[PDB]
């Protein structure tokens, strides 16, 4: 039924800059949070960012300031505006989604990915 | 001893009016009692009433008889009401016109209000010995022993009536019955809430903290299912207490302690994904692993205040007649409470509990129509099963228990312990309720292939 396309994913030189985009189609309820998780190859899977359906946020530490995460008004999309790109950040990013249509258990939404790759 | 069928017919009917021990008790002034009601002495000795039953027994028995020897014991009781009736001439010549069946109801009114007391019925004694039955039938239901003991007597009544043991027939149906649908009730309490406790604790990704609430939940429910609910079953099905005062107090705390838990893990359970839908980060770094156990903790600590506190020092206790009548009689174990206890166990049971639930769960309405087909039907009809069915099952019997303590006379017995029921049956719904999660979907097929 529900799914959130992803966009925005390649390879960049170190120290440039990405801006990914995930639009979530599908009917989901009013209060979620639409966040991305990253997996590079080894490490398992961690959240860099996440932001709520009021505005609060929720940023990896060693991610913040550099990466801001945001909403539309009136559209089920997330954009996470990067930054500062450090050759580190080598990971396919993935969008997460959290329902809460069911008010006793989270429901996640999880995406395909898209690879980024920074070199230098 | 010598048996005949007669005999046997008259020991089940007061087996089914007055019951069967098979074990030494205590009767209503503490006097040591076996079998249906035969005193074996007024000494305050168990060793004294254990030489009177060798005695009349013909065996070392060491206060545990069989059923044959109760009949034994029950037949000398009746030989010895027979006698008296006998030497009564206001009992003899309706004694001596009945047939067998209506002569052992008035041994069982005799059994129940003594010779004396029975003989007193002048007019109805009249109509029976003249064969009048629908007439005696009649005025044997304006007495004040049909007012005091409405039960019994639309049993023995119908057996001066009919002359037949219909009202006891009828009596065993209902009592089997009902036993096969307590017994369902208490295998779907037990069967759902087990069913939880084991998917948290042998599955890593059903162990988060949400669900550390949900086992509080599970477990004052599996209380609920293995003491409260099978023992009050058998108040519903024998019409009486069968375990003696002591326990009677006991099962009335476990009662309260589980309802208390159980309703105010609904009321935490509520706050919980209320902290984490509204402010999910706030909520992910204050409730820590301790805090939660920190809940938890509390919320049994003051089930245990409002319950064995509060009735093991007799606080919960009425000063009525009606009240004091049950205190002293080990086969009565109705809830009858003062005012006080009433309203403050209703309180920190219910009331406050129903108060955050509501008012939680209208907000995460309120804020879901601020940030806006649309999926809010699906959420609104789950937040009507929570709510919904949370007080349909316990507000009818939460009314009744406050208005009964001042006004005892407008919520009848039969009805205080139907919505009593209601609330019961939460403890099998709750399961249904709160662990509807994918999670636990794959882990309830793992469990039972
Ligand atoms: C939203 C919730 C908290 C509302 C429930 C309030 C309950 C506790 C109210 C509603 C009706 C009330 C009863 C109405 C009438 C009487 C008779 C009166 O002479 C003594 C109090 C008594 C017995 C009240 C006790 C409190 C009562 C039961
Ligand atoms: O012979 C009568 C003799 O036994 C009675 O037993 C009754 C008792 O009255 C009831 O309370 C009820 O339990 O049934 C009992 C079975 O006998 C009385 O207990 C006794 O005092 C009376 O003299
Ligand atoms: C949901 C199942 C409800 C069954 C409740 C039966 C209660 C019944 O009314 O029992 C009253 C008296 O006979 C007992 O003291
Ligand atoms: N049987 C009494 C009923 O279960 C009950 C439970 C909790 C209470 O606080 C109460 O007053 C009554
Ligand atoms: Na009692």
């Amino acid at each position: 039924q529900v799914q959130l396309q992803e966009s925005g994913g390649g390879l960049v030189q170190a120290g440039g800059s990405l801006r990914l985009s995930c639009a979530a189609s599908g009917s989901i309820f009013a209060l979620n949070i639409m966040g991305w998780y990253r997996q590079a190859p080894g490490k398992q899977r961690e959240l860099v960012a996440a932001i709520h359906s009021g505005g609060t946020t929720n940023y990896a530490n060693s991610v913040k300031g550099r990466f801001t995460i945001s909403r539309d008004n009136a559209a089920n999309t997330v954009y996470l505006q990067m930054n500062s790109l450090k050759p580190e950040d080598t990971a396919v990013y993935y969008c997460n989604v959290k329902d809460f249509g069911a008010i006793i258990y989270d429901y996640d939404y999880w995406g395909q990915g898209t690879q980024v790759t920074v070199s230098s | 001893d010598y048996k005949d069928d007669d005999d046997a017919n008259i020991f089940e009917m007061l087996r089914i009016d007055e019951g069967l021990r098979l074990k030494i008790y205590k009767d209503t002034e503490g006097y040591y009692t076996i079998g249906i009601g035969h005193l074996l002495t007024k000494s305050p000795s168990l060793n004294a009433a254990k030489s009177e039953l060798d005695k009349a027994i013909g065996r070392n028995t060491n206060g545990v008889i069989t059923k044959d020897e109760a009949e034994k014991l029950f037949n000398q009781d009746v030989d010895a009401a027979v006698r008296g009736i006998l030497r009564n001439a206001k009992l003899k010549p309706v004694y001596d016109s009945l047939d067998a069946v209506r002569r052992a109801a008035l041994i069982n009114m005799v059994f129940q209000m003594g010779e004396t007391g029975v003989a007193g019925f002048t007019n109805s004694l009249r109509m029976l010995q003249q064969k009048r039955w629908d007439e005696a039938a009649v005025n044997l239901a304006k007495s004040r022993w049909y007012n005091q003991t409405p039960n019994r007597a639309k049993r023995v009544i119908t057996t001066f009536r009919t002359g037949t043991w219909d009202a006891y027939a009828a009596s065993q149906q209902w009592t089997a019955g009902m036993g096969l649908l307590m017994a369902l009730i208490v295998l779907l309490i037990v069967a759902g809430n087990v069913l939880v406790i084991v998917a948290i604790a042998k599955t890593p990704r059903l162990q988060t903290l949400t669900n550390l609430f949900i086992m509080s939940l599970a477990s004052a429910d599996l209380v609920m299912g293995l003491l409260v609910v099978p023992f009050g079953a058998t108040i519903v099905v024998w019409g009486r207490w069968e375990y003696g005062s002591f326990f009677c107090e006991l099962w009335t705390s476990v009662d309260v302690l589980c309802v208390t838990a159980s309703i105010e893990t609904l009321c935490v359970i509520a706050l919980d994904r209320y902290l984490a839908i509204t402010s999910p980060f706030r909520y992910q770094s204050l409730l820590t692993r301790a805090r939660a156990r920190g809940l938890v903790c509390t919320v049994w600590a003051i089930s245990a205040l409002v319950s064995f506190l509060p009735i093991l020092m007799h606080w919960w206790r009425a000063e009525s007649d009606e009240a004091r009548r049950c205190y002293n009689d080990p086969k009565c174990c109705d809830f009858v409470t003062n005012r006080a206890y009433a309203i403050a166990s209703s309180v920190v049971s219910f009331y406050v509990p129903l108060c955050i639930m509501a008012f939680v769960y209208l907000r995460v309405f309120r804020e879901a129509q601020k940030q806006v087909a649309l999926r809010e039907q699906k959420a609104l009809k789950t937040l009507g099963i929570i709510m919904g069915v949370f007080t349909l099952c316990w507000l009818p019997f939460f009314l009744a228990n406050v208005v009964k303590a001042f006004h005892r006379e407008l919520v009848p017995d039969r009805l205080f312990v139907f919505f009593n029921w209601l609330g019961y049956a939460n403890s099998a719904f709750n399961p249904i309720i709160y662990c509807r999660s994918p999670d636990f979907r794959k882990a309830f097929q793992g469990l039972l292939c």
